[PDB]
């Protein structure tokens, strides 16, 4: 209760100070608020599948359905820590306990396995060596909800148990997921030597943070790639150093900028007057609105001013280990792309074969690469093949090439990235000794939009796969707790339901395969593809549906809906067979292979396939890896869309918690026997429900209670140490307690009322004969004094 | 649920006596039909009595023995509490878990919960059982719960 | 049995060895203006005829038949006065008499408290039970 936990748990006072509510359990329940998502209520009269209802703070009489009506967790489970412990387990109930702890500064909670966290918008004491000193070694159930817990517990994992650990952290970068990441290592160190690595990597940030992070419609800055910062460990839990890896980064942002989205930040810092000394050498002008591979819509941004970094980056360079010599190749190389999209040509009139006009830029980039400006168009315009024996030049439709370049614009970058990594993978390759690690993957999570396409279907697929992974985890983690309790029958693996949706993507004649197919045939028509998938799916798969009812504002009508854990998503397969083609012109390779510059050499040094094709595998690479690492989780959440502390647009969290997996983990939880209890803390809490059948043990006292009570076997399952009940069970139990005490007290009160009176009774019987004697004679007297005769006697007494 | 002629005889004297306090006339105010039973031997509750005629205020409706006896039936059955029933409930406040509860907590239970008693009433019983609040203001809810149960005329 | 034969002679004026409707107002008026005929006659309506001594103390004895001692009565009060204060609060005893027991009627009341010791709101019963018992 010390001033440290000041921001961790609520002072035991407001537990004893809760008052207003009694939980008329029968009535007060959550309701679907269009303004607050789920507001508190109380009922009155139930007609049919309709209900007449009024609100709490308000008193609005709404008419709601018997379905939209959600159950409310009793006062008991409030501001509750691990939420898999609530009796009722739904959204509202979840939503709240989060808004509740939040509406009380609290920003960490355990949703089963998932650790939830909300951005405060106000840095707070929360992180300190003292606190770190406390958790240091303490198991989950010992101290409050806190990111530090996941860590040590991850630490404890890698060291004690042998193998590797992973801690999947996610949440729109409007949740500051990165800072939390900082912490994870700060702690992964301030406890790995107490028998910087932290800072070092924070500089490289603005490097990769001017690459893989761009302004995508919904975020001035979004990591468009997936990092897995592995932090290895030697024979004796020794930080060996720090290494990174770059998972599926979208190259696409290179050739196809949408209307509100342009490339990556770099060209925006390069074209910006950060350095007039280096502003020309690449052959480009200062304006950020005149570059075909950039002017599709956006330019500079608000709090971004896009300068300094281009200068600070310049520094992060020197800093590590690589002269300005290669550093230079960079600046320039980056330019090649710029002009590359700025190249022009033409074919013939009613014939198929291109020709130039932009040989200057062709000359530009070419030299900025050490290639004969005339070398390019030779292997580029009407290229050269390489069949079995003699290479035949392939006539060049504006098609194949126009894209072939969009391929070079990218293809280079990708490497020019994978390389850049390997480098920073070197700088810190300050190797000591390596045996294990505790990597920390972060990937852009699920995406449901106003208009969904190919790029979406993929991230999800990834995610769809990712979330599975978890299910399975929480499956086995459950499979032991049950058997560690003796109480154990079983239910099939959880991660199976997700297969249906997964195989409807990956597996052979499936959404992906098809597209992987039609990207070869030269008749690929958006509708042609649409056609095959249906004939291939719809009508006979329950994961592949058809664009239902327009749910929100004004949707962007599409061709189908995939049944994702998150929900059924609308995917507009329009222009897919057009974005996915990643062809290979086996010449440019060699051609770019050893031009004149070193890099240019090794990179290409070291077809006509597809992104998905790589995606598919690269993914495996990711998943497979994971399938061998005690998983951990962290789901940061952006309270609201206005960096305004306190505020909470539930809506914005329900969608988030819907895409976290949390809500599904719940659904997963719901099924079995969640709410477990120590017979110890079970009897004392629920002994009142059948006081007369308790001999007056513990695994017994409870044994009975449930029994005398009529507890339906379905409802629970006794372990050995503790007892498990069906979600919503305790709810009843509570309510029961609630009336019995209440009554039992009244009986006790009405047994006092007896006493008090059995007491006076006699005093009351004697008193009768008195009121009678008083009542009797005062009458007699009243008679004599009124008697005319008693007037004579009184009259004279001679 | 079938008073013996002894049992009935007893119901009379009481009823008889309780009607000499509202005014002989063979009528007992629906309000005392609770206090009457208490004298007979049953510790019914306010809900229990309100649901047999029982008026909330005195002098709202009077009862004849012929009308009364009926009601004395419904009350005989009303769930009467027990030592465990009680102890157990008084045990959910004994956080210390040693048979003690704040002197004021108690007062709270007895007149702040369920069918709130009356401060005078809480005093009367507290005074009638000499539940001497000890040292730091604490009482053994056990022995308080055994006295009230054994009535005001000890075994 | 004495205060009837001692004041016997004067129980009548002309002494016909008996009584006389005219010897009634004889020693009646002597003190204060007598009453109207029906009263003098009705006042005789009790003993259904020629009254004698034993038939006199059969009316004057008939009345005081069931009255308790000045201590009984006394005691009948204090069952209400517990702190042995020798006094009932005014409203408490009025309530006793008028709503409980064999209630007193508004008149019965009126007569009961016309001249009843009552200072500061405390009916002094030990004395009132003298105002009664010709104390
Ligand atoms: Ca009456
Ligand atoms: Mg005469």
């Amino acid at each position: 209760n010390d001033p440290d936990f000041q921001y961790l748990a609520v002072d035991r006072k407001k537990m004893m100070k809760e008052q207003t509510a009694p939980f008329d359990g029968k009535k007060n329940c959550w309701v679907p608020d269009p303004k607050e998502g789920f507001a508190s209520a109380e009922i009155q009269s139930s007609k049919g599948e309709e209900i007449t209802v009024k609100i709490v703070s308000d008193n609005s009489t709404r008419t709601v359905k018997k379905d939209d009506i959600q159950q409310m967790n009793p006062p008991k489970f409030e501001k509750l820590e691990d939420m898999a412990n609530m009796t009722y387990l739904n959204e509202a109930s979840v939503l709240n306990n989060l808004r509740g702890r939040y509406t009380a500064g609290l920003i960490y909670t355990y949703s089963g396995l998932f650790c939830i966290a909300v951005n405060p918008y106000r840095r707070l004491p929360i992180y300190t060596d003292s606190v770190i000193a406390k958790y240091r070694g303490k198991r989950k159930t010992e101290i409050p909800p806190h990111l530090f817990s996941v860590a040590d517990n991850a630490y404890q994992n890698m060291v004690t148990d042998r193998e590797n650990q992973s801690c999947l952290i996610t949440g729109e970068s409007g949740a500051g997921k990165t800072e939390s990441t900082k912490k994870v290592i700060m702690y992964f160190a301030r406890v790995a030597a107490n028998l910087n690595l932290e800072d070092q990597i924070i500089e490289a940030n603005p490097v990769l943070e001017a690459f893989g992070n761009a302004k995508t419609v919904r975020n001035n800055n979004s990591s468009r790639f997936g990092k897995f910062i592995r932090i290895h460990f030697g024979p004796t839990g020794k930080i060996a150093g720090a290494d990174i890896e770059t998972y599926l980064l979208e190259k696409s942002r290179v050739t196809y900028q949408q209307s509100a989205e342009r490339n990556y930040h770099i060209f925006y810092q390069i074209c910006s007057n950060a350095i007039p000394e280096l502003n020309e050498v690449m052959l480009i002008t200062p304006d950020s609105g005149l570059y075909s591979f950039i002017n599709q819509g956006c330019l500079t941004v608000d709090n971004i001013d896009d300068v300094e970094e281009f200068k600070l980056c310049d520094e992060a360079f020197d800093i590590l280990g690589f002269t300005k010599e290669e550093k230079t190749s960079m600046f320039k190389c980056t330019a090649s792309i710029l002009h590359m999209g700025e190249m022009k040509f033409k074919q013939r009139p009613r014939e198929e074969q291109a020709e130039s006009d932009g040989t200057a830029e062709a000359e530009k980039v070419a030299f900025l690469c050490g290639i004969n400006a005339g070398d390019l168009l030779k292997a580029l315009l009407k290229p050269k093949v390489k069949v079995g024996t003699e290479m035949v030049t392939k006539g060049q439709n504006l098609q194949q090439v126009i894209n072939s370049v969009g391929a070079l614009s990218k293809s280079l970058y990708d490497r020019m990235f994978n390389w850049l990594v390997k480098r920073v993978n070197r700088t810190l390759d300050t190797k000591a000794k390596r045996n294990y690690y505790i990597g920390v993957l972060d990937i852009a999570g699920f995406e449901i939009f106003d208009f969904n396409s190919f790029e979406q279907l993929c991230i999800n697929y990834t995610n769809e796969r990712l979330q599975q992974f978890f299910n399975h985890h929480m499956f086995v983690l459950e499979q032991e707790e049950y058997k560690k309790e003796g109480i154990q029958w079983e239910f099939i693996d959880f991660g199976m339901d997700l297969q249906m949706c997964i195989d409807l993507i990956e597996k052979p004649m499936g959404i992906l395969s098809i597209l992987e197919e039609e990207c070869m045939f030269p008749k690929a028509d958006d509708k042609s593809f649409q056609d095959y998938s249906y004939q291939n799916h719809i009508g006979k798969n329950r994961m592949f549906t058809k664009p239902g009812k327009p749910t929100r504002p004004n949707q962007g009508h599409a061709h189908f809906e995939l049944h994702h854990y998150a929900g059924n998503v609308p995917y507009s397969i329009a222009g897919w067979l057009d974005k996915n083609k990643d062809p290979i012109n086996e010449n440019v390779v060699s051609l770019l292979a050893v031009s004149k510059e070193p890099l240019v050499a090794e990179l290409f040094r070291a077809a006509f396939q597809t992104i998905s094709a790589v995606h598919r595998e690269s993914l495996n690479k990711l998943m497979c890896n994971l399938r061998r690492t005690n998983p951990h989780f962290v789901r940061c959440i952006i309270p609201n869309l206005e960096k305004d502390p306190g505020l909470v647009d539930a809506e914005l969290v329900l969608h988030q918690l819907q895409c976290n997996g949390v809500l599904e983990g719940i659904r997963i939880c719901r099924k079995g026997f969640p709410s477990r209890l120590i017979y110890s803390e079970f009897k004392q809490r629920y002994s009142i429900l059948a006081p007369n059948a308790i001999p007056q043990d513990g695994k017994t006292v409870s044994e009975k209670i449930l029994t005398g009570l009529q507890m339906d076997p379905s409802e629970y399952r006794l372990g050995t140490t503790k007892v498990f009940f069906k979600a919503g069970v305790l709810g009843n139990l509570e309510e029961m307690r609630d009336e019995r005490l209440s009554k039992i007290i009244s009986m006790f009160q009405a047994h006092i009322r007896g006493y008090l009176i059995r007491k006076a009774y006699k005093k009351l019987q004697d008193q009768r004969i008195g009121l009678s004697v008083i009542q009797r004679n005062i009458r007699k007297w009243l008679v004599l004094r009124n008697w005319q005769w008693w007037k004579l006697y009184a009259k004279v007494k001679p | 649920p079938k008073l013996s002629q002894d049992e009935i005889d007893d119901l009379k004297e009481v009823f008889e006596l309780f009607d000499f306090w509202d005014g002989r006339d063979g009528a007992v105010d629906a309000f005392k039909i609770g206090d009457v039973c208490r004298c007979l031997g049953i510790n019914p509750r306010n809900e229990d009595v309100f649901a047999v005629g029982g008026t909330h205020k005195m002098g709202e409706k009077s009862l004849p023995f012929e009308e009364f006896l009926p009601a004395y039936e419904g009350l005989m059955d009303c769930e009467q509490g027990t030592y465990a029933d009680y102890m157990e409930a008084f045990k959910t406040f004994d956080r210390e878990g040693q048979g003690f509860i704040s002197g004021a907590e108690l007062r709270h239970v007895l007149s702040g919960l369920g069918e709130r008693l009356s401060d005078e009433e809480v005093d009367e019983i507290i005074n009638l059982t000499d539940l001497q609040e000890d040292l730091e203001g604490n009482v053994k809810y056990e022995e308080f719960v055994k006295k009230v149960m054994t009535g005001p005329y000890p075994d | 049995i004495q205060e009837m034969k001692e004041a016997f002679t004067m129980i009548d004026q002309n002494r016909d060895g008996f009584i006389d409707i005219n010897d009634l107002k004889e020693m009646f008026s002597s003190l204060g203006r007598t009453p109207d005929d029906k009263e003098l006659t009705a006042m005789l309506k009790e003993a259904p005829g020629p009254l004698n001594f034993t038939m006199f103390l059969s009316i004057f004895s008939d009345k005081l038949s069931g009255t308790d001692s000045e201590e009984t009565i006394r005691n009948a009060f204090g069952m209400f006065d517990e702190l042995d204060t020798k006094k009932l609060n005014i409203e408490y005893i009025k309530d006793l008499l008028e709503n409980m027991g064999d209630n007193f009627n508004k008149d019965e009341m009126r007569m009961t408290f016309k001249e009843a010791p009552v200072e500061g709101g405390k009916f002094d019963y030990v004395r009132f039970v003298a105002m009664i018992k010709g104390s």
